[PDB]
């Protein structure tokens, strides 16, 4: 039981860091620009089972469009993402929801404008009316601050799955498991990551 | 073994391509991947196009036929006009042929919906090419097939749709002015026949699919086609009852009303209004004969999430709010229409009753619309009772914790739906505050979200109905705490409680001897160890405190002395328990009633005796600290330093001008003490290298300094004696930081040097000519070095950088005068280097250092260094600009880059430039610059843009120039050259457009 | 009025 | 979820990192509740973290008494120690892993129950 889902908006927006938290954990501080498109599978476990999402990611820069709305043919379910601290990626959110919707004509479309951490927000709640005669459903999230981070892909599982009970929940843990050739080896890894400061030390965590 | 379809010496094998193709779709990992890169070679070969004919009539895959459809359709939309003329018609007939057979193929009609949409909106993109003047025949020969074919008919409908799409929703930005205007009109001059199409189709019916289409494509005419195709036909009838009764037709339905909701019709036509209340009527009678009465529980209907019944529910919520914001009043005066209207609104009643936020806001929006109506329109608040008394309900159920944006709509409606009947807002409240008591209703969700309404309704009743209002709430409010048992109940309760009182602050200037009450109280939770009551307490105490500040200055009757006396007398036993920001917090609140003192001694008696606390930490630690300074290695040290300098912060935040004192008190050693701190830093750095700036030690240190110097920059910024500010702080603060900001490794420079450099310059810069230059000397050069390597490093540095220039070339541009002409050649090259940020941040700043910097070099007139700035950067600042213009990259800037572009042609066709900006040998003499810049910029884009045509560039220049006093038609000229260069052979005539 | 005080500090 | 026959030991909220060494960077793995679970019927004690909302396992591995707590360069309030068989992500993996809290008493106390955890398995 897995379904496609297509990832799209201008460059620079988040796309590829909002999937990488979903897939490792990690925040990534570097914009590196996607070329053409990344597929990754991501599963959740739910209370009906788990559910996997291909995720394409596909590239907001022009230059790097690659197959354009070719990635996008049988497509289950789409994440339209912008940037509240850039108006210009919102002003381009109707442009991408009509290659999208022309494609793929009848699925469950989330908008999502990522990077409500920053202070300075350009694209105000009450300009965000786009997705209410596209019937999309619409989160401010934040790939940093993890606000919201969840909601597109809950959203989307109870759509996908026609169940609006869905939830998420935890996935059962198993017992884990109980060489002095490695001995220099893991004390020499050990002494370089001492070393490495922390990241983002001013967080609250 | 995949990439041999890269090779185009050879025949395409077409089997090979499905199964790179197949492999990419259905495939999965490194298989996938590596296909995927070969695809996307592939279709990007310039010479792809060429083998399209063959993979679309012998392929049996749809992805790898949608593929060449995409390789044709880059073709059409970039390099159409450069083909020879026999592969434009073969191009034509090739996709005229193919949809077709498609049609004709019922198979294929239904299975491969994907690739005939493809190949419909390839069609498009010719028709915006050869459409009308090289294919009069289109409307006609369209018209003339849709009989032959349901099939055909059907995808005609969708290929019009397509079409005015392109032409009406989505031309703005993808062509040029005049190419726009000629197909608006091109379809405009054809509508007569294509509307004729579509309400025969509808009237006749009868394939769902044929007529879903049709509708579909209805919706798009409605955006532009006059409103008599819409009022003077029979459409309106059709739309409103026999489409509304089918599910398939009734969700585009309810979307075509609702843009027909919003026609330009004539206000006085009383026959269109009738028409505008009969459609309305009747859709309002289908959905109550067919979809759901008007009693049905949306609510639950929303949540059950059957099929497409949130959708509908959205697009109901979309229709009545569209139509009833506009044409109520047609409703609101006939006796006949009054249940229409009621009914109308009880559908949105029930609509707002949905858990979902975003449709909320689309239904209290128009609430907003109604009540404010009701609220100054005569005569009307009474026809709408019982909706308004409903919705009182529906707001206060629903309040949330003051998105606040949110809150602030539902507490603008809910402050209506109070003065519209106060008493009914009233019951509301104390009848939920009674199911609170009861137990049928408690929660701790519950009780706040009460809370937060009965707060949001603060100043709209009477003082005197509030006062009892207000006694009988926290009468109420009292009892449910003490009938609560065991901490968290408690905890719940009393904040609430808490909250209500902080909202309702007339309440408390009349009441002295209850305020007095309500802040001992808070002192006293300032003690209670339980998570949040110590947060809340505070929040409480200052809130409070910005609303009744005038009360705790004056000596109160019955009372000896100021309030805020009392306060200070004992803050130490009340903050003990606190947190050091929750003291802080406490300490700003006491300087917002200090400032309300304005007897200039005793304010400042008030003052000194609230820093009593940190001033005596202070005075110790000076004289410890500086014999000798290894007490400073001590981080224990360290935070108790920078506490006592964020209480001065917050002390001075809310005090401003009147802080100057305090700061006299603390100055001199507190710029002592940033020097000291500058050498441990910098000595822990050469002992242990750059990774101590990431330590908690070296961390600790930099963190006095840079709340030293947010302290200096609160000062400044809000200081009323400027004479002070210049001949007391100034030159010690400049002695202090910028010769330590300069010498230190860039890892260890504090940006907020910067910042406080801004804020200096900004207050005094005019007073201190010198101390700017000596500000310049010392952050320009060395700052510059840190971010023009790449876009990325030092993003704080970057920011402050431009922000310090700007302010340093707004108030004292003498200050680049005395620049060397190298340093001033780094000046503009920082400028430049600014437009190229996709930072906004830097881009804005970079934009208007360049406009500003062109004005102050016209100010001086015909003067050797403004002509030898327009021998030297003139043509830079014209090139660098048009270069962000033009590279699709820096789209965000637009407006400003505009701005500047226009400024700078400007000059030279207004002679404002005395000095010739060619060599004296380039060009003849006696050649105006407006001659010689129209060469330059001709060559210029000649090289930028070889695929332009010379006609081209000479027609964009010639319409650019003779419209830069106009910046809407320069901007639209400047869109009309950016479509122009993504593609071949863009009419020239198109920018005589304006 | 005055009779609120003394719950009040009761919390 | 595999939980039921253990008990909580310690619990505290934090950030976990792995240390990518061949980047030369740290790497957030996930953020939410750490817990010491000591196995009823075998009495060893363990780590297991998850991630809030998704609440997938970031951090499943027993706190062998071979572990050892080594602060970073830049925190007072963080611990890193190798780890030789981490089951989060699967197969059971080595990691270098660095785990932050919101306060330098959060990051003692959880080194006093690691150590405490540290005894009860080697009995
Ligand atoms: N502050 C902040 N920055 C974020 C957030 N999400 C992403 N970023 C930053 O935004 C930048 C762009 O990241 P990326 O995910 O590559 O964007 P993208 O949309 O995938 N780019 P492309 O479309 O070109 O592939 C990165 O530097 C990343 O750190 C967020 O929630 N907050
Ligand atoms: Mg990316």
């Amino acid at each position: 039981v897995q379904f496609k889902l297509v990832l799209v908006g201008d460059g620079g927006t988040g796309k590829t860091t909002f999937v990488k938290r979903h897939l490792t954990g990690e925040f990534e501080k570097k914009y590196v620009a996607t070329l053409g498109v990344e597929v990754h599978p991501l599963v959740f476990h739910t209370n009906r089972g788990p559910i996997k999402f291909n995720v394409w990611d596909t590239a907001g820069q022009e230059k790097f469009g690659g197959l354009r709305d070719g990635y996008y043919i049988q497509a289950q379910c789409a994440i339209i993402m912008f940037d509240v601290t850039s108006r210009v990626t919102y002003k381009n959110v109707p442009n991408w929801h009509r290659d999208l919707v022309r494609v793929c004509e009848n699925i469950p479309i989330v908008l999502c404008g990522n990077k409500v951490d920053i202070k300075d927000r350009k694209v105000k709640a009450k300009s965000i009316v786009f997705h209410r005669k596209k019937n999309l459903q619409y989160y401010d999230i934040s790939a940093k601050s993890n606000y919201n981070f969840e909601k597109p892909f809950l959203w989307l599982a109870r759509k996908l799955i026609g169940d609006p009970n869905l939830e998420f929940v935890a996935m059962p843990a198993l017992a884990p498991p109980e060489d002095p050739a490695l001995a220099a080896q893991y004390e020499h890894d050990l002494e370089v990551a001492q070393t490495t400061a922390l990241p983002d030390e001013d967080d609250d965590l | 073994s995949m990439e041999g379809i890269l090779d185009f010496s050879n025949d395409l094998d077409i089997a090979l391509l499905d199964q790179v193709v197949s492999t990419f779709y259905q495939g999965s990992g490194v298989q996938q991947k590596q296909a995927q890169e070969i695809l996307t070679k592939f279709q990007d070969n310039p010479d792809a196009w060429q083998k399209a004919d063959q993979i679309l009539q012998f392929s049996t895959n749809p992805q790898s036929k949608f593929i060449a459809l995409s390789i044709l359709d880059k073709l059409i939309t970039r390099k159409w006009k450069l083909l020879p003329n026999d592969h434009r018609i073969g191009i034509r007939n090739f996709v005229v042929g193919m949809i077709i057979s498609m049609c004709q193929d019922d198979e294929v009609f239904k299975t491969q919906k994907n690739l005939i949409n493809k190949s419909d909106l390839t069609l498009v993109q010719i028709l915006k090419q050869e459409w009308p003047q090289n294919w009069p025949e289109f409307i006609p020969e369209l018209i003339g097939s849709s009989s032959s074919s349901v099939n055909v008919c059907e995808n005609n409908m969708i290929v019009l749709k397509l079409l005015s799409e392109e032409v009406f929703d989505f031309s703005a930005e993808q062509m040029t002015q005049a190419k726009a205007l000629h197909l608006k009109n091109s379809m405009s001059k054809e509508f007569e026949q294509i509307f004729k199409l579509c309400f025969q189709v509808l009237e006749q019916g009868s394939s769902s699919s044929l007529i879903v289409a049709t509708l579909e494509s209805l919706l798009r005419y409605l955006h532009w086609i006059p409103y008599r195709y819409i009022y003077e036909t029979n459409i309106l009838e059709l739309l409103s009852t026999k489409f509304m009764t089918s599910p398939d037709t009734r969700a585009i339905t309810l979307k075509c009303l609702t843009e027909v909701s919003n026609l330009k019709i004539p206000q006085d036509n009383d026959l269109i209004k009738r028409q505008t209340v009969l459609f309305f009527q009747n859709t309002l009678q289908q959905i109550a004969t067919s979809v759901m009465p008007v009693t049905a529980d949306l609510k639950a209907t929303y949540a059950n999430a059957n099929g497409n019944d949130q959708s509908f529910l959205q697009d109901l919520a979309m229709f009545l709010t569209t139509y009833l914001a506009r044409n109520r009043a047609l409703l609101e005066s006939d006796e006949s229409l009054r249940e229409l209207l009621l009914n109308a609104h009880q559908y949105l009643i029930q609509l707002s009753k949905i858990e979902e936020r975003e449709l909320f806001k689309t239904t209290l929006d128009y609430w907003h619309n109604l009540v404010a109506d009701l609220f100054y329109e005569p005569l009307k608040k009474h026809i709408y009772e019982e909706i308004c008394s409903q919705l009182r309900l529906v707001i206060i159920e629903n309040m949330v914790r003051p998105t606040i944006q949110l809150y602030k709509s539902e507490r603008e409606v809910l402050v209506y739906l109070t003065h519209l009947n106060v008493i009914d807002t009233e019951e509301i409240m104390i009848s939920k505050l009674a199911r609170q008591i009861d137990g049928s209703e408690w929660s701790w969700h519950n009780i706040n979200t009460l809370s937060w309404a009965i707060g949001s309704i603060s100043g709209t009743m009477s003082e005197d109905t509030e006062k009892r209002f207000v006694v009988t709430v926290i009468k109420d409010l009292l009892g449910l705490c003490e009938q609560k048992r065991g901490k968290d109940n408690k905890a719940v309760v009393a904040s609430d409680i808490m909250y209500v009182v902080g909202q309702y602050p007339r309440f408390l200037k009349a009441h002295w001897n209850f305020l007095r009450t309500v802040i001992l109280k808070l002192f006293k939770f300032m003690h209670e160890t339980h998570e949040g009551v110590q947060d809340m307490a505070c929040d409480t105490f200052i809130k409070i405190v910005q609303k009744c500040k005038y009360h705790f200055v004056i000596q109160q009757p019955r009372e000896s002395e100021p309030f805020i006396q009392t306060i200070i007398r004992d803050i130490q036993k009340t903050t003990a328990d606190l947190q050091p920001q929750q003291v802080h917090t406490f300490y700003k609140a006491c300087g917002i009633i200090i400032s309300e003192e304005r007897s200039v001694a005793e304010r400042n008696r008030l003052l000194s005796d609230l820093m009593q606390l940190p001033n005596m930490a202070w005075d110790t630690i000076v004289e410890q600290s500086t014999a000798n300074p290894t007490l400073l290695l001590d981080s224990e040290t360290v935070k108790i330093i920078a506490n006592i300098i964020k209480t001065n912060v917050a002390v001075c935040t809310s005090m401003g001008a009147d802080f100057y004192p305090q700061l006299g008190h603390i100055y001199y050693n507190m710029l002592q003490l940033y020097r000291a701190v500058s050498s441990m830093i910098s000595a822990q750095v050469a002992a242990e290298g750059l990774i101590a700036t990431k330590t908690p030690k070296v961390r600790g240190l930099r963190t006095i300094k840079k709340e030293i110097l947010k302290l200096v920059e609160t000062y400044i910024s809000k200081a009323r004696n400027l004479d002070d500010v210049v001949k007391v702080l100034v030159e010690p603060l400049l002695n202090a930081v910028l010769e330590d900001y300069m010498n230190n490794v860039p890892d260890a420079r504090d940006a907020e040097v910067l910042n406080c450099m801004t804020t200096v310059v900004e207050k005094v810069g005019h007073m201190i000519p010198q101390g700017v230059i000596l500000i310049l000397q010392s952050v320009f050069e060395c700052t510059l070095d840190m971010i023009n390597k790449d876009f990325t490093e030092y993003p704080e540095h970057r920011v402050e950088f431009y922000k310090l220039l700007k302010v340093i070339n707004e108030k004292s541009f003498a200050a680049f005068l005395e620049l060397p002409p190298a340093a001033f050649k780094l000046f503009v090259d920082a400028i430049c280097w600014a437009f190229k940020h996709n930072n906004r941040d830097v881009e804005v700043n970079g934009l208007q250092i360049a406009l500003d910097l062109v004005k102050n070099i016209e100010r001086m007139g015909n003067v050797p260094f403004a002509n030898e700035f327009h021998k030297n950067y003139f043509f830079i600042f014209v090139s660098e600009t048009f270069f962000v213009l033009t590279d699709s990259d820096h789209k965000s800037g637009f407006s400003k880059q505009a701005l500047l572009l226009m400024k700078l042609i400007s000059l030279v066709y207004d002679n404002k430039i005395s000095v010739p900006l060619y060599q004296e040998a380039e060009v003849p003499q006696g050649t105006s610059n407006q001659v010689y810049l129209s060469q330059y910029l001709a060559n210029m884009l000649s090289n930028a843009f070889p695929h332009l045509t010379s006609e081209q560039i000479a027609s964009f220049l010639s319409a650019l120039t003779k419209q830069c006093k106009d910046l809407v038609v320069f901007k639209g000229t400047l869109r009309d050259f950016l479509v122009q260069i993504k593609e071949v052979g863009g009419d020239p005539t198109d920018y005589l457009f304006a | 009025v005055e009779a609120l005080l003394a719950r009040l500090r009761a919390l | 979820t595999m939980e039921e026959d253990e008990e909580v030991l310690y619990k505290v909220r934090a950030k976990l990192f792995r240390f990518d060494a061949d980047a030369k960077e740290w790497k957030e793995r996930g953020t939410g509740d750490c817990k010491f679970l000591k196995n009823k019927k075998t009495n060893k004690v363990r780590i297991l973290m998850r991630r809030d909302k998704t609440l997938k396992i970031c951090a499943n591995h027993i706190i062998a008494p071979e572990y050892t707590l080594k602060p970073n360069v830049g925190s007072d309030r963080s611990w890193v120690y190798a780890c030789t068989a981490d089951i989060a992500e699967g197969e059971a993996e080595a990691f270098t892993f660095a785990i932050r809290f919101g306060s330098k008493e959060n990051a003692d106390k959880f080194k006093e129950e690691f150590e405490k955890a540290q005894e009860i398995n080697k009995k």
